[PDB]
């Protein structure tokens, strides 16, 4: 197998940027390359084949150049709709090969997350347990943080996030955490409350409930 | 257009096989080549085997014991078939179509199967509602969900008032509990004016399990 090796693994612009991702083969493959698109949770777009030919329909932004082992696919005036990864594919030697991949990430301004918090449904404590929500929401830059206090006490060991991939429309990453306990435990006490630190926000924000209130 | 359409997701047993089928439209199977890609975290994405026009097969050297292709020109349908499967095989199975009748370049592609690979059972999901609060309302704009809980194997979809609902819609990555079972969270922001009269349904489709759940999501007093 020839061995496609593509960088950064991660390409961080600003809109409007030219922006270049790079794909190198481990033995030379000619113009044997091809350039494929992947918007979060779809399959691959053909952009570019054999290193710089166009594919109808790919709008003209989209650019590819290089040979032997040296190859580049480029992007004028980068936009929201190209958030995505970006793979190369040799088919010089069989069997046809594709690199791993590089993530464009699109720069913005800082956006606090607006954060919510979700008591469990009665019709889950029914059933003897108990997840609570916080939702961060619309946020820039992807780190953020999230502390549960139960009672005033860090929690540990019982909660897990998940954040989103960046938004194609804003350029932002949402989070969810979910702190999860015995109905029993649950019952036991009285103020959750999530607390938020993140870039935009110069003090840490905390949503928080009383249960039973 | 050119379509490519496939099976749905599954869940196998290590040692068994998986099954999918590609059916395609606007093309002839006899008039092109059908290619079948896998992609997972770890692996990228890997090219598998071929069966062409006229029936001949090509296997990818590590699949050549294991995989079989074939094919129903009359009916446009490809199978693809791969035995003795390992954790190693979980991923998600594409087939593709080429620009060319000979050639490698592959301008359509079907939606995907995931496929998980695990001893474990399937199970389907609890839906729970993430009700709007008033408290948390925040300048005319409110937020609401769906909890999917304790679920296995990936993946499960969601849906908003079937469809009708997909601005501000956040539908996010699964989490995998200690329980091995997977949870996750579907949430949309609406405008505060509208919850009184505005219902909102969130429609979880699990179809390893074949569970289709809709769920109500509402303002509490």
């Amino acid at each position: 197998d020839i061995l496609l090796t593509q960088s950064p693994v991660i390409l961080s612009v600003s809109p409007g940027e030219r922006v270049s991702f790079s794909c190198r083969a481990s033995q030379s493959i000619g113009t044997n390359i091809h350039w494929y698109q992947q918007r979060t949770n779809g399959s691959p777009r053909l952009l570019i084949k054999y290193a710089s030919e166009s594919i109808s329909g790919i709008p003209s932004r989209f650019s590819g150049s290089g040979s032997g082992t040296d190859f580049t696919l480029s992007i004028n005036s980068v936009e929201s709709e190209d958030i995505a990864d970006y793979y190369c594919q040799q088919n010089n030697n069989w069997p046809t090969t594709f690199g791993a991949g590089t993530k464009l990430e699109l720069k913005r301004t800082v956006a606090a997350p607006s954060v919510f918090i979700f008591p469990p449904s009665d019709e889950q404590l029914k059933s003897g347990t108990a997840s609570v929500v916080c939702l961060l929401n619309n946020f820039y830059p992807r780190e953020a943080k999230v502390q549960w206090k139960v009672d005033n006490a860090l929690q540990s060991g019982n909660s897990q996030e998940s954040v989103t991939e960046q938004d194609s429309k804003d350029s932002t990453y949402s989070l969810s955490s979910t702190l999860t306990l015995s109905k029993a435990d649950y019952e036991k006490h009285k103020v959750y409350a999530c607390e938020v630190t993140h870039q935009g926000l110069s003090s840490p924000v905390t949503k928080s409930f009383n249960r039973g209130a | 257009q050119v379509q490519l359409k496939q099976s749905g997701p599954g869940l196998v047993q290590p040692s068994q096989s998986l099954s999918i089928t590609c059916t395609v439209s606007g093309f002839s199977l006899t008039n092109y080549g059908v290619h079948w890609v896998r992609q997972s975290p770890g692996k990228g994405l890997e090219w598998l085997g071929v069966i062409w026009s006229g029936g001949n097969t090509d296997y990818n050297t590590p699949f050549t014991s294991r995989l079989s292709i074939n094919k129903d020109n009359s009916k446009s349908q490809v199978f693809f078939k791969m035995n003795s499967l390992q954790s190693n095989d979980t991923a998600i199975y594409y087939c593709a179509r080429a620009l060319t009748y000979y050639d490698y370049e592959f301008a359509y592609w079907g939606q995907g199967t995931l496929v998980t690979v695990s001893a474990a059972s399937t199970k389907g999901p609890s839906v729970f509602p993430l009700a709007p609060s008033s408290k948390s309302t925040s300048g005319g704009t409110a937020a609401l969900g769906c909890l999917v809980k304790d679920y296995f194997p990936e993946p499960v979809t969601v849906s908003w008032n079937s469809g009708a609902l997909t601005s501000g819609v956040h539908t996010f990555p699964a989490v995998l509990q200690s329980s091995g079972l997977y949870s996750l969270s579907s949430v949309v922001t609406v405008p505060s004016s509208s919850l009184g009269t505005q219902t909102y349904i969130c429609n979880v489709n699990h179809k390893p399990s074949n569970t289709k759940v809709d769920k109500r999501v509402e303002p509490k007093s």
